């Protein structure tokens, strides 16, 4: 048996009728969602049913499986090998308008994607016909509207790079950050240097590592995605990584801004040789986790650390991306009145990708300066 | 930041359990507390064991088990094993008492709640 | 097998730590007839 929903809100909440300059505030939030349910015994009616839930069959997605398992009809059979299946899906796009100036067109836009598929296998226990999932995982996407203009215009090229120095420090904090809540501060935080874990002889494997981190604690290396996440992420949108959030998803979209400003007209320009002058501004940056899942290896067993002494991340992913675009940074379009058009624009994008597989930054920059001239020679005799 | 601490608390946990079961326990420098039950015929840091253990909370609830023998790296798990498994051979059987800071810390995992003092019944039966 | 990874030269395996290097992957093995193109093959720069 399977489920499925298709919720959708759309809202324009005209804020008209200080900060009486927004205009308008335009909603809308698309969530999906699914349920799959193998081993369900039971047969359908001829005009339907209402057997697991009245609430299952118009797509509630409340759980209904261990309520079905209590009334005896999902399979008997102890080595199911059909998984439950459940899917979710979720989109926001707030769009706002501001009108500050009375010739300042300002747009402002909201994004925020997250998905969720869950996958268990089962058995019911032919005693007091309970249900057993077994090996529950999880695996996703992410996306969010963000705002790293912070170090869009600091310099970097194969020789220096402010923002990447930042992220080389911010490591050792947010590992301090997060040993502190690992270990409580109650105990003095184990490092590898220090007495109770030596930097071990050349024969022993762990001697490299223990040698590359001396002063890191225990289970936060530098190569440690928990670690060098929030790093990344606070050392390139240029917050401080003494407070900024070690959280793998951000729930506030910060918003993008795109301004429009027809205004220079009124200041000389009637008959200042110009017949018309714009400067457009568009900036938008996105935070994506193309791909998530969840680790079967953080677990309830003893063993924590994995094989760099790394302590096991909930949630894991091969990559995180960060995408900013200056579309356009500034487009001076303008007219004289001799009819010389000019349209000039300056584009930049960064596409910053940080993978985990192999601990490498990739940053990919781009930059375009476009010059557009438009005149006309009035009446030339050949 | 949200830092707690739980050595003290855990520390009076221990010693409450220690009082009402009829069990005396030697303590570490680090707060661990393990009894011999039985002693073998040493694992180091890099030694691989199998191990018959079983864990549970203060009141009885068990978070994980293995009845057969699991092999480990003995370098893999939390302190609170680091510390206790190489104070016995093959065959012997060690009940540790690990509190929090030694076990999951202070935020903990699913299943086992942050700042939880953790019971384990630890059989080894080899350090090959 | 003894040519688990997570046991990588700890007291009985097959294998080495020189098996985690390109340059000494054929030293990375304790077994004695190995060749490198049947019992194992290596790539530098392997996509995924």
């Amino acid at each position: 048996i399977q489920n499925s929903n298709s919720n959708t809100l759309t809202t324009t909440l005209n804020m008209n009728t200080v900060l009486t300059s927004i205009k308008n505030v335009q909603i809308n939030y698309t969530k999906n969602s699914g349920t799959v349910l193998p081993g369900y015994t039971p047969s359908v009616g001829f005009l339907g049913t209402s057997k697991p839930s009245l609430g299952f069959v118009f797509g509630s997605q409340d759980d209904v499986r261990y309520e079905a398992a209590k009334r005896g009809w999902l399979t008997t059979y102890q080595d199911f090998n059909q998984s439950f299946t459940q899917v979710s899906n979720k989109l926001l796009k707030v769009t706002a308008n501001i009108d500050l100036l009375p010739d300042l067109k300002v747009d402002l836009s909201m994004d925020r994607s997250y998905s969720e598929n869950t996958s268990e296998q089962y058995s019911v226990d032919p005693s007091t016909n309970e249900y057993k999932p077994l090996s529950p995982y999880t695996y996703g996407m992410f996306s969010i509207s963000t705002v790293m203009i912070k170090t869009a215009f600091s310099p970097s090229d194969e020789t220096q790079s402010a923002a990447f120095d930042d992220f080389r420090s911010n490591r050792l904090i947010i590992a301090n950050r997060l040993a502190e809540g690992h270990y409580g501060s109650g105990v003095a935080i184990p490092r590898y240097g220090d007495a109770n874990n030596p930097i071990p002889a050349e024969t022993d494997p762990n001697y490299a590592v223990y040698t590359a981190n001396q002063g890191y604690p225990i289970g936060y290396t530098k190569s440690n995605q928990a670690v060098l996440l929030p790093a990344f992420l606070a050392a390139y949108t240029g917050s401080d990584a003494s407070s900024s959030s070690t959280n793998i998803f951000r729930s506030f979209p910060i918003p993008n801004w795109s301004i429009k400003y027809n205004g220079l007209m009124r200041y000389k320009y009637f008959k200042d040789k110009f017949k018309r002058f714009s400067l457009q501004h568009n900036y938008r940056a996105s935070y994506t986790i193309n791909q998530f899942r969840s680790n079967f290896d953080y677990n309830s067993s003893p063993k924590v650390q994995d094989v760099n002494t790394n302590f096991y991340n909930e949630i894991i992913m091969s990559n995180v991306n960060l995408v900013e675009q200056f579309s356009p940074l500034i487009r001076m379009d303008f007219e004289l009145k001799s009819s010389l058009r000019v349209l000039s624009e300056i584009k930049k994008d960064r596409a910053l990708s940080m993978s985990f597989d192999n601990n490498l930054l990739t940053e990919v920059k781009g930059m375009e300066y476009i010059i557009g001239l438009g005149y006309r020679f009035k009446d030339v005799i050949f | 930041d949200e830092v707690k601490d739980y050595t003290a608390e855990n520390e009076k946990e221990i010693v409450d359990y220690l009082a009402q079961n009829n069990l005396t326990a030697q303590r570490t420098n680090s707060g661990l507390y393990y009894i011999i039950t039985k002693e073998g015929s040493h694992p180091t840091l890099n030694s691989n064991i199998t191990v018959i253990y079983k864990g549970y909370f203060t009141n009885g609830k068990v978070f994980d088990e293995s009845t057969e023998g699991v092999s480990y790296s003995l370098r893999t798990l939390i302190p609170g094993w680091k510390e206790g498994i190489p104070l016995l051979k093959s065959g012997g059987e060690i009940q540790l008492f690990v509190p929090a800071h030694l076990g999951y810390g202070s935020n903990g995992n699913k299943t086992v709640p942050g700042g939880a003092v953790l019971i384990f019944e630890i059989t080894l039966v080899s350090v090959n | 097998n003894k040519y688990d990874p997570a046991t990588i030269g700890q007291a009985g395996s097959f294998l080495n730590s020189n098996i985690r290097e390109i340059v000494t992957a054929k030293s990375g093995f304790n077994n004695t007839n190995v060749s490198e193109a049947t019992d194992y093959s290596v790539l530098e720069n392997a996509r995924k």
